[PDB]
């Protein structure tokens, strides 16, 4: 059988869900993107206190399809350069 | 969400609860499904996977099967620990990627 194979694919949903969540706090509004605003709020609620030019530059670093918000996809690559 | 779970139940201490969740051909009908469970408070952990093999910790009193676009969560003898959101996971072949259930809640009573 492929039994580690299999535990590991398991894990990897798991993660893949947790990020969902994640995306979710993020994304206050429920629309589906990250704005400036809602990264600004995440980013304050930790210690920081970028400015807004900061915010939309940290999403133009990941920002795919260049309309100006972080969608899940570009999410899951912004979380993959921090972790 | 891709996938469809039965809605959220209340149920008493000892008594058997299944969740249930419906997907397609392209998803449950051609791939494994793994159930999460998310305590008050708590992250996402595994549950169980393969359709049927318990995560490890996981109490064996939880119970898992897949057949054509469905599969089944059994909780056994339920108790009060086991008050959480429940999710289904499973790889889409047609997407290309994980898709998952919207969440069923139990509360015991
Ligand atoms: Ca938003
Ligand atoms: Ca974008």
């Amino acid at each position: 059988g492929s039994h580690m194979e299999k535990l590991m694919k398991a894990f990897e949903s798991l993660q893949i869900f947790q990020f969902k969540e994640a995306f979710s706090l993020f994304d206050k509004d429920g629309d589906g993107t990250i704005t400036t605003k809602e990264l600004g709020t995440v980013m304050r609620s930790l210690g920081q206190n970028p400015t807004e030019a900061e915010l939309q530059d940290m999403i133009n670093e990941v920002d795919a399809d260049g309309n100006g918000t972080i969608d899940f996809p570009e999410f899951l690559t912004m979380m993959a350069r921090k972790m | 969400p891709v996938l469809t779970q039965s809605p959220s139940v209340s149920a008493a201490p000892r008594q058997r609860v299944t969740i249930s969740v419906s997907g397609s051909n392209s998803n449950i009908g051609s791939n494994t499904v793994n159930w999460i469970q998310q305590l008050p408070g708590r992250a996402p952990e595994l549950l169980m996977y393969d359709d049927d093999l318990l995560a490890p910790g996981v109490s064996d009193r939880f119970s898992g099967s897949r057949s054509g676009t469905s599969a089944s969560l059994t909780i056994s003898g339920l108790q009060s620990e086991d008050e959480a959101d429940y999710y289904a996971a499973t790889w889409d072949d047609s997407l290309n990627g994980w898709v998952f259930g919207g969440g069923t809640k139990v509360t015991v009573l």
